[PDB]
């Protein structure tokens, strides 16, 4: 395989509705930019799971049924960073977060796995009741 | 090791450019995922020719080590709307005794600058 070129972090032990605040970081050359982009999420035990995508320029953004209404994705193509604002955290949103660079010039109709690559290692996100 | 395709000459004054989503030589024999990489003016020189400028698949070629969007002198970037930011390294480099060069076909519409030339 390969080295990592997208790293998450921010992740923590938090409570109940509480907020916490995701990055993805594109390193070792990497770019994010005129790319769209992919948070996804791993919960103990379970299957990845698509979260969030925000297209290429940043004007679109979709998420799952769960996460809606409570995480916004955001970019910030100097930096090279994707973010994930999460809100009114639930137990359930208990997981394993990392993003994935997504598809040139894409958006919002692909929110598929097979639409993203490379994948980042990820950062624990653990929430009490 | 060597181009898939068939070079672009630069028969003016202006350097090799395309728009976002433009310049990706058409390969049947590769997917939307691959549709990414970069050209490399090769230029040759006792007068000096007009350069060439060779496509490349990116994660291959002389610049296989460039990440998408690295700024080095001679080195384009392009991309058809779907690629994806990984190396190409199933498709690879052309072996000049085994296989031969494809004769480099851009789609309809594509926006070329002046004194380049596609059939």
């Amino acid at each position: 395989m390969a080295e990592v070129q997208l790293q998450a972090s921010g992740g923590g032990l938090v409570q109940a509705g509480d907020s916490l605040r995701l990055s993805c970081v594109a390193v070792s050359g990497r770019t994010i930019s005129t790319f769209a982009m992919g948070w996804f999420r791993q919960a103990p035990g379970k299957e990845r799971e698509f979260v969030a995508t925000i297209n290429w320029s940043g004007s679109s953004a979709r998420y799952a049924d769960p996460v809606e209404g409570r995480f916004t994705i955001s970019r910030d193509d100097a930096k090279n960073t994707v973010y994930l604002e999460m809100s009114s955290l639930k137990p359930g949103d208990s997981a394993v977060y990392y993003c994935a660079s997504g598809r040139y010039l894409g958006g919002i109709t692909s929110y598929s796995q097979g639409d993203f690559a490379p994948w980042g290692q990820g950062t624990q996100v653990t929430v009490s009741s | 090791t060597a181009s898939w395709f068939t070079a672009l000459t630069q028969h003016g004054k202006e350097d090799l450019k395309f728009p976002r989503g433009q310049g990706v030589p058409i390969n049947t024999n590769s997917s939307p995922d691959d549709q990414i990489g970069y050209y490399r003016r090769a230029t040759r020189r006792m007068k000096d020719l007009s350069p060439r400028w060779y496509f490349y698949y990116l994660g291959t070629g002389p610049e296989a080590g460039l990440p998408y969007g690295a700024n080095k002198d001679g080195i384009i970037w392009v991309a058809t709307e779907g690629a994806l930011n990984t190396p190409k390294d199933h498709i690879g480099t052309r072996n000049p005794a085994n296989n031969a060069a494809i004769v480099l076909q851009l789609p309809q519409g594509t926006t070329l600058p002046k004194g380049f030339y596609a059939e």
